[PDB]
RNA sequence: GUCUGCUUAAUUGCGAUAACGAACGAGACCUUAACCUACUAAAUAGUGGUGCUAGCAUUUGCUGGUUAUCCACUUCUUAGAGGGACUAUCGGUUUCAAGCCGAUGGAAUUUGAGGCAAUAACAGGUCUGUGAUGCCCUUAGACGUUCUGGGCCGCACGCGCGCUACACUGACGGAGCCAGCGAGUCUAACCUUGGCCGAGAGGUCUUGGUAAUCUUGGAAACUCCGUCGUGCUGGGGAUAGAGCAUUGUAAUUAUUGCUCUUCAACGAGGAAUUCCUAGUAAGCGCAAGUCAUCAGCUUGCGUUGAUUACGUCCCUGCC
């Protein structure tokens, strides 16, 4: 309807999780520069969250900054269906979780050094560089 | 000028447009002509397309080629770049806007600048591959003018194809930024920068 | 998006006869997203008249 | 005289859409913000929104435009394809649920009736309802 | 090709002797006579050889 | 840059390896009678105005 | 005098001893003059067994389509238990099927 | 009485049905008037043939066009023919005979299909290669 | 005989001929796509008329809903019989032979297309389809059988068959919104709607369907109406982090899917080298063949659909 008159509260680069983000990107993403997140739990955390899907990423209220760093990390409470999901049953700790940013790359981690303790076959063939889903691969 | 009443008001405003007239109604084919002696005889100017399509049964007869309507030889080219191949309904949704971005930029009679990156962007002094050897030359003879057009479609849709590739501009911006400067022509289209770059390979072998 | 980008927009817009999106980020560079806004905006008798469709092309223009 | 056919495929859309938008009785179950639909859309609709109130005038315009369907028919219909992406793209059948819900929503003033043969027909209302808001649709495009 | 052939030819040849005289040139009267005339085995073979016969009355006269 | 608009009368025989080339006499449209025979490369017919800016190059029949 | 409007449904690989049946069927029932139509003529099934001609990968890849082209052909006819069956007995035949699908 | 003379529509396809009668201005093609065409590009196409003519003539003549058969361009020429077709079936059975001949020098002149449909067919497929005259790759 | 020549898709045919007349191949024949306002019938196809009827007009009109309210129809849509085209009709063009152009009528390049495919074979392939099978070997620490776990998916790399893309002639989105080839549950779980629950992926109640009777009339390229504006982007979608789901005794060398973010090359592809003359080249889909699933393949279809010749022996290749 306008150019919107963004005073400087447009501020220009954004940090969320330490994990970087850039400031005059349209949002949904910027929450997908992560780990873990990806348009999907972004447009939940987004209409759960009193958001824009339209603003960017440096026009971040900052109540919409720790509600939108917050759903996140938690999961079931505003409505987060669990199918939705990645870390679906723990199987070591149930649960109904979200593996994160800096945490998808500690837990990738974990999963694999309950399955090479164990001396498998969905961690041996990850284990010998070479793939474990079945196939022959040679080409590549 | 007598509006039919026929429940179904089929238009009064493409009813006065098209009853008073033939033509697309929106460029009037009506005081527009070909100004060059040769590209006369194998360029239709214009049998009524009142849109910008012919089943097309252009090439059985070895010439008819000539007959087919420059406007529907074209839609015919941008027909590619092998992905889009086959698709004539997004290439007349593009030269239904081509000749609209000419109308307004200028200010011609478009149809006719359409025309005139005709006869100007035909190459006529060019080349042949004289077998010859391992090498030799390209004995240099006028194309007959049927070839020339041929080309004058081929080139300018190879050079103005480029100009969406990693661009801001949507060929409706860059085909009408070639034929306004490939008539003027100029240099600033990709035509007179081949078609001269032929005859000037030519010119020498000559 | 400061305040001598639409200020540089409607004052350069109404007689800038042949306009779009490709329009303003080669003449006012930066953005796109935003651009199909601060145009389109009005449509108080004085910015674009248009030949405009769909969408999937927006070709607009001259009150006059 | 003035018909659902004299008037276009998105006028009527967006105009039943702003009616079913602006009516309150429309109602609105809970999976129907959230939840993809369709499984080849990543994307669910991008209204998230009263896709639900424009598939309240689809559905419906879409009935009547026929005899008789549903919910595994607006399963064939609303989808297209597969995005399989490397494998050569492939038709895909929605989720009977939300339009197996407005088809039980419509059931309630008197829009969408139950054609005997069964499944859903437009009642007798309605119709009266489209041909009311066909021409209110026709006097935006007059 | 458009190229003639024997069986068709030397079946005119042997006609074009006898019926000169029923003979024509509107094929579509020989083609319905050429029955009654030869024994012949089909349709389309049939309308080849009148075609021929009436490329002989066009250039006799 | 002087241009001479010269017509085609006659088209003679078929040249080249690859059927690039028809010959060709011609008429100067534009000093009727001089008939010249220059070659072309096209899929021609007699009548196709044709033209050059080489007056002239009387040419001779190339594998 | 009971009344029953038998429907007659053919079937066979030759267009020539079938035909032959309508010709015989409905005029060895226009005789009897019955309350019937005329031989309905129902859409050319028409199956062609794709197979390589080769009987070993070799050999170029080189193929057959040989097929049965029925011509399905139905009828009608009324009548009691008494002139439908002295008609089903009559057409008697080679190549060919009839059913008396019975409407009672 | 009625007064209905009517025809048939034929472009590698479908058809339609003009139940040309005597009533009152209208031109229904699908359960749809022609104003609201149908893939509205080539729009132009059934436009020309109300006018190619006098919208004049097509006040008396009222066709009801059912249209199935044959992707959209189909139909197209399948809905022009049957205007046309009967254009001269009415200007053949009822409206006289030099009407026919005015008609046929008009509607002759984009000397086109509009009157006689198209010829061409697809060809048959073959073994090995596929759209036609393919055939499968050369090897050594 | 089986040939100098001219002739063709063709030892296909006129003609030349101590050579006369036949067999196989080819062609004839069979499949399918076209056409039949003539026949033969259709509450598993649709018409009007008929009400019952739901709206706009009120002008009688216009827009409907109704597997029966009745009937009447059979263009339609199916499909049996059937017919129908022969290059036909003049005009040329030629040994005025076989043939070949062109224009009229026509639905209509061998009508299009496949499928059958002699003569002689090749030591091409195959005992890893066989309870078809020679002769060697194996016969219980078997190379026979079977429960498990991994293995054929292992990479610095060499070679083919392929998918998306280097754009504004496109990417995203509403709003228009369109076919054809199929398939399908029985002795049991194949298709599933509908109506709910899920942002979604889905869950399910319950439903019909051994199918022109159900899911099934709604597929994508597109017209719509625009945002994006020459910014490797708002082309590119690589690789990644988690979760949530949906199958599967087993999901690890994540079968797939969703949910959101990590935003990899490549800015039109060298020496090479393919396939193609008409609904033909090619792209947008989908139903089947796998199958519990997992298609970036195999087959088959249509919906949009043009360039370019419609000719040669320069080449290869083979006669």
């Amino acid at each position: 309807s306008l150019v919107v008159q963004e005073q400087g509260s447009f501020q220009h680069i954004l940090r969320l999780l330490n994990t970087n983000v850039d400031g005059n990107i349209k949002i949904v993403y910027a929450l997908t520069t992560i780990k873990g997140v990806g348009r999907r739990y972004s447009n939940l955390v987004c209409k759960k969250a009193d958001v824009d899907l339209h603003k960017r990423a440096g026009e971040l209220t900052q109540e919409e900054l720790e509600r939108i760093v917050q759903i996140m990390q938690n999961p079931t409470h505003y409505k987060i269906p669990a199918w939705f999901l990645n870390r679906q049953n723990d199987i070591t700790d149930g649960k109904d979780y979200h593996t994160l940013a800096n945490n998808v790359e500690s837990k990738l981690r974990d999963d694999l050094e309950r399955l090479k303790k164990i001396r498998a076959h969905r961690g041996i063939r990850h284990f010998w560089g070479l793939r474990v889903r079945g196939q022959h691969t040679k080409t590549t | 000028f007598t509006p039919v009443v026929l429940a179904t008001p089929i238009p009064e405003e493409v009813q006065q447009a098209q009853t008073e007239i033939k033509l697309f109604n929106k460029w009037s084919f009506e005081e527009v002509e070909v100004k060059d002696a040769s590209l006369v005889d194998y360029v239709q100017v214009a049998q009524p397309i009142f849109v910008a399509h012919t089943a097309g049964r252009y090439a059985n007869k070895r010439f008819r080629k000539a007959q087919c309507p420059i406007i529907e030889r074209l839609t015919n080219s941008l027909m590619m770049n092998g992905r889009n191949n086959g698709k004539k309904l997004k290439a007349v949704r593009i030269i239904k806007h081509t000749l609209d971005i000419i109308n307004v930029l200028t200010d011609q009679n478009p149809i006719q600048v359409v025309v005139d990156a005709i006869t100007n962007t035909g190459p006529r002094e060019d080349t042949t591959r004289v077998g010859g050897g391992g090498a030799a030359r390209r004995q240099a003879v006028d194309v007959s003018p049927l070839r020339r057009v041929n080309q004058a479609i081929a080139l300018l849709t190879i050079g103005a194809r480029e100009a969406a590739f990693r661009n801001i501009k949507t060929i409706a911006e860059t085909l009408a930024e070639e034929l306004i400067n490939a008539a003027k022509g100029s240099s600033t289209s990709y035509a007179i920068k081949k078609k001269d770059e032929l005859e000037r390979v030519a010119k020498s072998n000559r | 998006l400061d305040q001598e980008k639409y200020d540089r927009i409607l004052k350069e817009v109404p007689t800038y006869r042949y306009v779009s999106v490709s329009v303003l980020v080669d003449r006012l560079k930066i953005g796109g997203s935003l651009a199909r806004i601060a145009l389109r905006h009005l449509e108080k008798e004085g910015i674009i008249k248009p030949v405009s469709k769909h969408s999937k092309q927006a070709i607009y223009t001259r009150a006059t | 005289g003035v018909s659902v056919r004299d008037v276009a495929a998105q006028d009527f859309i967006n105009a039943y859409a702003s009616f079913l938008q602006r009516q309150g009785k429309l109602e609105v179950p809970g999976y129907v913000d959230i939840v993809k639909t369709s499984s080849g859309n990543e994307m669910p609709p991008q209204d998230a929104e009263g896709w639900f109130y424009k598939r309240a005038a689809s559905v419906a315009r879409h009935i009547y435009m026929r005899k008789q369907v549903g919910v595994g028919k607006l399963n064939k219909l609303y989808g297209g394809a597969k995005s399989r992406g490397v494998r050569p793209y492939k038709h895909i059948d929605a989720s009977g649920s939300i339009n197996r819900k407005v088809l039980q929503a419509l059931e309630k003033i008197g829009i969408v009736e139950i054609s005997p043969k069964g499944g859903r027909r437009i009642s007798e209302n309605g119709q009266r309802d489209l041909d009311r808001i066909a021409a209110q649709t026709l006097e935006e495009d007059e | 090709g458009r190229v003639r052939t024997k069986t068709v030819k030397r079946a005119s040849k042997a006609l074009i002797e006898r019926y000169y005289p029923k003979l024509t040139l509107d094929f579509q009267t020989n083609k319905r006579l050429c029955d009654e005339i030869a024994t012949i085995q089909s349709k389309r073979l049939r309308n080849k050889i009148a075609g021929y016969t009436t490329h002989l009355m066009k250039r006799i006269q | 840059t002087p241009v001479t608009l010269a017509k085609v009368i006659k088209v003679l025989g078929r040249t080249g390896s690859r059927g690039g080339v028809t010959q060709v006499r011609v008429e100067f449209l534009e000093d009727t009678s001089r008939t010249i025979v220059r070659n072309v490369k096209g899929p021609v017919r007699e009548n196709d105005i044709l033209v050059l800016m080489e007056s002239e190059r009387e040419a001779r029949r190339l594998r | 005098q009971q009344i029953i409007k038998i429907r007659i449904t053919l079937t066979s690989t030759k267009v020539k001893q079938l035909e032959n049946v309508s010709s015989n069927i409905v005029k060895n029932a226009e005789q009897h003059n019955l309350v019937k139509k005329g031989p309905v003529r129902l859409p050319t099934k028409v199956l062609k067994i794709s197979t390589r001609k080769t009987p070993n990968g070799e050999g170029s890849k080189t193929w057959e389509t040989y097929e049965m082209r029925i011509h399905k052909r139905y009828i009608d006819l009324e009548a009691p238990v008494q002139i439908v069956k002295r008609i089903t007995q009559i057409t008697i035949e080679p190549g060919v099927d009839v059913e008396v699908v019975v409407a009672s | 009485a009625v007064p209905s003379v009517q025809t048939f529509g034929k472009k590698k396809s479908a058809t339609a049905v003009a139940h040309v009668k005597a009533g009152k201005g209208l031109i229904k093609v699908n359960g749809s008037p022609i104003t609201l065409v149908e893939p509205e590009i080539l729009a132009f196409k059934v436009y020309e043939p109300l006018l190619l003519v006098g919208l004049d003539k097509f006040s008396n003549i009222d066709i009801r066009v059912r249209v199935t058969g044959g992707g959209h361009v189909s139909q197209v020429y399948a809905i022009r023919q049957a205007i046309a077709k009967g254009l001269v079936a009415y200007h053949q059975k009822y409206v006289d005979e030099q009407s026919k001949n005015e008609l046929k020098k008009a509607f002759t002149s984009y000397d086109a299909t509009l009157l006689i449909a198209d010829s061409r067919r697809p060809e048959p497929k073959k073994f090995g290669g596929k759209g036609a005259r393919s055939r499968f790759q050369k090897s050594y």
